[PDB]
């Protein structure tokens, strides 16, 4: 329900030009309800999200590229 | 005339067949990684080194 | 995770979780005979567009908030 409410709020923000203030709505974990996180003072550096996305995408691409494994038995 | 050389020894034929089978096995093993749609292979050595 | 720690210093758990979920969903796509090249291209395009959208619509300038922004970021961390 919480994720559905977040998605509904963000969909309203994206499709309604006059409701663009809903972009800041995040999760209020103490009460379990959506909350304006920009007004609540919940901030993160943009570089954190950007680098997380880039590194995660590269790692997923690297692992996904594999389709066969050869595991040589140890010589010892 | 009729029959020619008997070719009593069968080892050369077996050796040729084994060599061909090994080469074909290697080719079939590496066929999957050919072309733009071919995917990479992952090889782990006895020492534990991993290469993709 | 170690690279994320070295280069940024925060979000170490988030990157691992996101990468694992991405890999799981990509494998789910591949099991439906979707070629891995198509999945990789889609992932790359989605990552680029997500970065662009973040930089264009989801950023807040800290010059309009003052010292309280630094304190709030530290508290969130
Ligand atoms: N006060 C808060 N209210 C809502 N969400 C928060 C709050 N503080 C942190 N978060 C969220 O919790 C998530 C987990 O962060 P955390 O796991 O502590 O960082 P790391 O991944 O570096 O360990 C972050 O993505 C952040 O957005
Ligand atoms: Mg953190």
């Amino acid at each position: 329900d919480l994720v559905a409410k977040l998605r509904a709020f963000h969909n309203e923000a994206q499709v309604n030009p006059e409701r663009k203030n809903l972009k800041w709505i995040g999760l209020d974990l103490s009460n379990g309800k959506p909350r304006d996180n920009k007004q609540a003072g919940v901030f993160e550096p943009t570089i954190v999200k950007v680098k997380s996305l880039k590194f995660a995408t590269e790692a997923a691409i690297t692992i996904l590229r594999i389709d066969d494994l050869i595991k040589l038995h140890p010589e010892s | 005339r009729g029959k020619g050389a008997y070719q009593d020894r069968d080892k050369p034929a077996q050796i040729r067949f084994s060599n061909i089978s090994a080469a074909k096995a290697v080719a079939d093993a590496i066929r999957t990684s050919l072309g733009p749609k071919g995917m990479d292979k992952m090889i782990q050595d006895g020492k534990g080194d991993v290469t993709i | 995770a170690d690279l994320q720690d070295k280069e940024v210093g925060d979000g170490t758990t988030s990157v691992v979780i996101i990468a694992a979920e991405l890999l799981k969903n990509a494998d789910e796509l591949v099991k439906q005979k979707i070629h891995p090249t198509s999945v990789i291209s889609g992932y790359r395009l989605a990552c680029k567009e997500a970065v662009r959208y973040i930089n264009e619509n989801l950023i807040v300038n800290t010059d309009e908030l003052g010292r309280d922004c630094l304190i709030n970021a530290a508290k969130t961390s």
